[PDB]
C-alpha cells in the first residue's frame, strides 16, 4: 500500500493580479462597437467594447 | 530617539483597479499615528 507516485499538485489563483497563462486555442481577433459576448482572456461577459 | 507617523503607509491593496469606489479592505497594514 505504498506503490511510487511522486505527487503532483495544482496551481490556481483567484484573479487578483495580471492575467498571463492559459493553453492557446484559435485566439481570435476583437470587434468593438456591437454588443457581443466576449470570453475576454477567460474572463467573460457580454455588452459593448 | 523614536519619531511619530502622521500619514506613511497607504498602498492600493492589490493589483486589481477600482475606480471612484469608497471601499474597505483588511490586512497586515500599518498602525496610525505610531512613532517609528
Ligand atoms: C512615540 O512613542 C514613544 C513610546 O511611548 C514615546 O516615547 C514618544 O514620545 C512618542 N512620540 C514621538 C516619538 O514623537
Amino acid at each position: 500500500g505504498y506503490q511510487p507516485y511522486r505527487v503532483v499538485v495544482l496551481s490556481f489563483e483567484l484573479l487578483h493580479a495580471p492575467a498571463t497563462v492559459c493553453g492557446p486555442k484559435k485566439s481570435t481577433n476583437l470587434v468593438k462597437n456591437k454588443c457581443v459576448n466576449f470570453n475576454f482572456n477567460g474572463l467573460t461577459g457580454t455588452g459593448v467594447l | 530617539a523614536y519619531t511619530n507617523s502622521f500619514t506613511r503607509g497607504v498602498y492600493y491593496p492589490d493589483k486589481v483597479f477600482r475606480s471612484s469606489v469608497l471601499h474597505s479592505t483588511q490586512d497586515l497594514f500599518l498602525p496610525f499615528f505610531s512613532n517609528v
